[PDB]
């Protein structure tokens, strides 16, 4: 019944979306700007049950990785799956989320520019903050978002995450 | 991206007519190329001004059935009056009856289909390569006014500033 979430603010410097660069990736950083199109939210799997298998293995933890499927890796042993994960919900733990497109203010973009923006995911209870229109403070966490590359046995986009966020500006 | 017209043949002549069912899409940006050597576009993310050098003529159809004789100028002309001292000149064509002219002008509709040349009695008509490289042999040439004839485009030009105004409303 336990999962902490963490937070970091009063960032060295606020930092533009035209500032933004690959450099930045898992590191925090601070930007604000105007909210575009909060959308509602919806459950972030974190950790899954799901299981089995073949035909019970009832393995829970983990599987929190980003797509997010699947369990039913390296089961149980023996169930030897494979097979079906198959999706137990209930004992996973979720949270929050809700994906909110942040525009470049428009004080600072130089016209003619047509503001560059991408999206602020809200994870940690800082979702739902925030209120359109307004500009913000928010933690970095470059990072990245799949749909040039392939990984050969693909297309990815810059995707902004904060820990923490303040409504200020 | 395609500009039309004003940027199409630019540093050349732009042909209209319907000059006055341009609507305002036109208007307003001709308007703007009589102080020429411009066209600005601010749609989209362009915010260039591109050259129309184009030069400038236009057929106006005056608004309907024709233009009345009793009637003040402008009051035929649909467009701004903004917009009439913007052109240097311009050549209103009255179609008006007469027994005399009428008669050869039927006469010169009857030569069609009767013929095909219609014009003998005598004229050689001046073909447009010889005389396009002539015209293209004047353009060079560049006169430079002498101040004699420089001051006479002067005095003539008070009293011209004068019937035009002396003739008051």
């Amino acid at each position: 019944e336990r999962v902490f979430q963490i937070s970091f603010f009063n960032l060295p410097t606020v930092h533009r979306i035209r500032d933004i660069r690959s450099e930045k990736i898992g590191s925090l950083l601070s930007i604000s700007g105007t909210v575009t199109r909060t959308s509602e939210v919806r459950p972030e799997l974190y950790k899954a049950s799901f299981t089995c298998d073949m035909c019970r293995a009832i393995v829970d933890n983990v599987e929190q990785s980003f797509k997010y499927t699947e369990p039913t890796f390296c089961p149980n042993p023996s169930c030897e799956n494979r097979a079906f994960w198959t999706l137990n919900v209930t004992r996973s733990r979720f949270l929050d989320w809700q994906k909110v497109r942040i525009q470049e203010n428009a004080n600072e973009i130089p016209t003619g520019s047509m503001p560059r923006t991408l999206d602020v995911i809200l994870r940690g209870d800082s979702v739902e903050r925030a209120k359109p229109g307004d500009r913000c403070k928010f933690t970095g966490v470059e990072i990245v978002v799949p749909d040039k590359p392939s990984s050969t046995l693909l297309t990815y986009k810059i995707s902004f995450l904060a820990c923490h966020v303040i409504s200020i500006g | 991206l395609e500009g039309g017209a004003l940027v199409l043949a630019d540093n050349g002549i732009c042909c209209i007519d319907e000059f006055d069912k341009m609507d305002e899409s036109d208007r307003t940006a001709i308007h703007e190329v009589m102080e020429q050597q411009t066209i600005s576009i601010s749609k989209a993310g362009i915010n260039t001004t591109l050259n129309a050098r184009t030069s400038i003529l236009a057929a106006a159809n005056p608004l309907y059935g024709r233009y009345n004789p009793r009637l003040s100028p402008l009051d035929n002309i649909n467009l701004p009056a903004a917009l009439l001292s913007r052109f240097d000149i311009l050549f209103l064509m009255l179609d008006i009856p007469s027994r005399d002219d009428d008669e050869k002008l039927a006469e010169h509709v009857t030569y069609v289909h009767m013929h095909n040349k219609q014009p003998d009695l005598d004229f050689t008509p001046v073909e447009p390569s010889k005389m396009r490289e002539y015209i293209a042999y004047a353009k060079t040439k560049r006169p430079v006014m002498s101040e004699a004839v420089n001051d006479y485009v002067v005095q003539a030009y008070i009293r011209l500033r004068q019937d035009s105004k002396r003739e008051m409303d």
